[PDB]
RNA sequence: GAAAUUGUUGAAAGGAAGGGCAUUUGAUCAGACAUGGUGUUUUGUGCCCUCUGCUCCUUGUGGGUAGGGGAUCUCGCAU
RNA sequence: GGAAUACUGCCAGCUGGGACUGAGGACUGCGACGUAAGUCAAGGAUGCUGGCAUAAUGGUUAUAUGCCGCCCGUCUUGAAACACGGACCAAGGAGUCUAACGUCUAUGCGAGUGUUUGGGUGUAAAACCCAUACGCGUAAUUGAACGUAGGUUGGGGCCUCGCAAGAGGUGCACAAUCGACCGAUCCUGGAUGGAUUUGGUAAGAGCAUAGCUGUUGGGACCCGAAAG
RNA sequence: AAGCUCGUAUCAGUUUUAUG
């Protein structure tokens, strides 16, 4: 006689195969999503490029405006600053310490976005002496983002390599892409800190072509390293990272 | 097989190991707080530490890259039937010459590689 | 967070192994409960006497609520009319088992518990007293 | 398992942006005005 | 029959020696009775083909063991 | 008047040279090329070539070379220092045992628990059983069921509603509030009615053995002093 | 070290506004 499977084996196939044909079809579903999701963030980068082209376009040609109709310009307050560790754990008197760890920065040659705001520059004023500080380019910031932004999945530190990985986590607020969350950290809005949070402390190497200055510990208004290098900050952050 | 990258070849020793003959080689830690060893001064000797561990993809291999098992008689031999590739067959040092021909006998039949091969025979 | 039995008991191992698997492929917290519950010590597990038992079976659709107790279930001769009812402990005393199975209720394993209510449904779980 | 670095090695460059070839077509930096 | 210690031979090195990182030179020790694997072509065999038997349980998709006939034969082995 | 150039910044622009790294180990995923087949630099080195059994290589030690390293342990002290001991070697050498009182962990039983002071038995200090008493707890401010041997509010958990958020129902231990008997404040006059807090029942949770561990007395981690 | 609840609104050698 034809020996019969095993009835346990039996039920173990029909739920594997039940299992199977479901798989199956939540796999082209996802596919599916992907795709729609793809264009969706294509056409969002499109929007975004677009919005910061007008934006620069626009403040150079009322700039030129004003310089031509006899006037004065007040360029908008820089609403964006970033903050990097320049000193070491070593001696930190105990205020500035809580201030740093309160920023995240727990170590050297580390950094994050920091908004502008009121209370926020008595703290930033309270830190110089131990770190520098800027307003960064989107350049800047796409670059960190890019190649040491690294996700906190609600405890840990994840690389940042796949749009997915912010979207199930960055995805409740509508972030769903590495351009989303560039243009959200850029662009101080609603959902800035939630962002700012999410996004690892990045851990900056030391500068390529090095401090330049001969002495760090100094002001960079007065030959130093420290303190409000608007301008050159991008540089810096480039050149560290 | 992984590289055997050995982190620390060197055999460690005991601090004044040498300098007295009445401490013997083994490693012993320096209890004392003044000792210098305990605070690894620079140019002392290394302190063996966590950091010296070897991997697990490489450890307790011989540079032959056969993993050694103490093998007793012809039964234990046999165990290694079915590893050969990754055990062999090291002989005791209490084995008798007289079983030691019967043990490398099997161990050529079952293609297991000896260790220590020829030990107290003469051909 | 203890997350080991202290217990030698071979038979708690096995029921502390069917429990992890019970509560981390299942997702119901009920599972849960008792996993962790069987890590608590002898003096974290006093004993559930069975007029315990028979004053919480008060509650409202308790007759078909099986009552389930990780510790020991002793006898009590202060009540005389213990409900007919199924309860579930690591270990049952001689007189609490006569005193449920002469009441036409039932004893039954932890392990027994957990095939008849893998997800725990009208479970009821309860804890002797430490004060 | 391993972190493939943005800003090179273009094919990872597009998966996390698809408006990288969009980029590329013209290079979308070198815009007259 | 080991050290502390002592005398000889040899090597080395010379108001000191001792240890650590890396290496040259000198001396010296290990360094497969591994000698394979695969498909093809002759020939002799068996557990191989065929006929005839015996034997253990249980009963089973078995095991053990004999006497007559050949190289349909690579099913394995040795050439 | 117009080119530029000088300087800052951008290029999801192009193109080389140099150094280290090869980690994972049959496919599961995000992406690109292409109408498709298929391919790819897309969640970790692939292919070829060159030397080898009197091998290739690797290993032990003496010296040497570039650099570093105050003599070991103890105690003073805030420090470095002084000082206390150290000629060398083999053996010997020090929180061990006991009685009581505890926490934690484990085991057995459980409102019962403890065979081994003994008796029976015995392959004999071994192994196996328990008649009567005994220690502990099982209940006390006289006595606690009228009720979850308690209403309400939270409360692990369970059930219904629902794809989720959440809503409703039911609730162990535990916590707040207010509760019942029965006695002392403190009145009242040996009671009576009770002033306002009072300590039990509340609902047993305990007994025996094993392990680390703490205190005390015994020599008490070891060596040692004027004496009687 | 161990038990309860809660992962919640619990906090801070941080800053600013209001009560001088």
């Amino acid at each position: 006689e034809k020996i019969l499977t095993p009835e346990s084996q039996l039920k173990k196939s029909k739920a594997q195969q039940k299992t199977a044909e479901q798989v199956a079809a939540e796999r082209a579903a996802r596919k599916a999503a992907n795709k729609e999701k793809r264009a969706i963030i294509l056409e969002r980068n499109a929007a975004y490029q677009k919005e910061y082209e007008t934006a620069e376009r626009n403040i150079i040609q009322a700039k030129r405006d004003a310089k031509a109709a006899g006037s004065y310009y007040v360029e908008a307050q820089h609403k964006l600053v970033f903050v990097v560790r320049i000193k070491g754990i070593n001696k930190i008197p105990p205020k500035p310490r809580k201030v740093l760890q309160l920023l995240r920065l727990t170590r050297i040659n580390s950094g994050t976005f920091v908004k502008v705001t009121k209370a926020t520059l008595e703290l930033l004023k309270l830190i110089e002496p131990y770190v520098a500080y800027g307003y960064p380019s989107y350049s800047t910031i796409r670059q960190l983002v890019y190649k040491r932004g690294f996700g906190k999945i609600n405890k840990q530190r994840v690389p940042l390599s796949d749009n997915a990985i912010i979207e199930a986590n960055l995805g409740k607020y509508g972030i769903l892409s590495i351009d989303d969350l560039i243009h959200e950290i850029i662009t101080v809005g609603p959902h800035f800190k939630q962002a700012n949070n999410f996004l690892w402390p990045f851990k900056l190497s030391n500068p390529s072509g090095g401090w330049g200055v001969p002495r760090k510990f100094k002001h960079f208004i007065q030959g130093g390293s420290f303190g409000n290098r608007e301008e050159f900050i991008n540089k810096l952050v480039k050149s560290m990272n | 097989h992984p590289k055997i990258v050995k982190k620390h070849t060197k055999k460690f020793k005991r601090h004044h190991s040498d300098r007295y003959h009445r401490v013997a080689e083994n490693w012993r830690k320096q209890k004392g707080i003044d000792s210098v060893v305990r605070r690894r001064f620079r140019g002392n000797i290394s302190q063996p530490k966590i950091g010296y561990g070897s991997n697990k993809k490489t450890k307790f291999l011989s540079p032959s890259g056969h993993k050694t098992f103490l093998v007793a008689n012809v039964k234990d031999l046999e165990t290694l039937t079915m590893h050969t590739k990754t055990y062999a067959a090291e002989i005791a040092h209490n084995i008798s010459a007289k079983n030691r021909v019967v043990i490398l006998a099997r161990a050529k039949a079952l293609g297991i590689k000896v260790t220590n091969p020829k030990g107290r025979l003469a051909l | 967070h203890r997350t080991a039995p202290k217990s030698d008991n071979v038979y708690l191992k096995l029921l502390v192994k069917l429990y992890t698997f019970l509560a981390r492929r299942t997702d119901a917290p009920f599972n849960k409960v008792v996993l962790k519950a069987l890590f608590l010590s002898k003096i974290n597990r006093p004993p559930v006497s069975v007029s315990r038992i028979a004053r919480a079976l008060k509650q409202e659709g308790a007759a078909n609520k099986t009552v389930v107790v990780v510790g020991t279930v002793t006898d009590d001769a202060r009540i005389f009319e213990f409900p007919k009812t199924t309860v579930a402990a690591l270990r049952f005393t001689a007189g609490a088992r006569a005193k449920i199975v002469k009441a036409g209720g039932e004893c039954i394993t932890l392990d027994q518990l957990a095939v008849r209510a893998p997800k725990g449904q009208n479970t009821l779980i309860l804890r002797g007293p430490r004060n | 398992v391993l972190k493939k670095n943005p800003l090179k090695n273009k094919q990872v460059l597009l998966r996390l942006n698809p408006y990288a070839k969009v980029f590329a077509a013209e290079k979308l930096g070198s815009k007259k005005a």
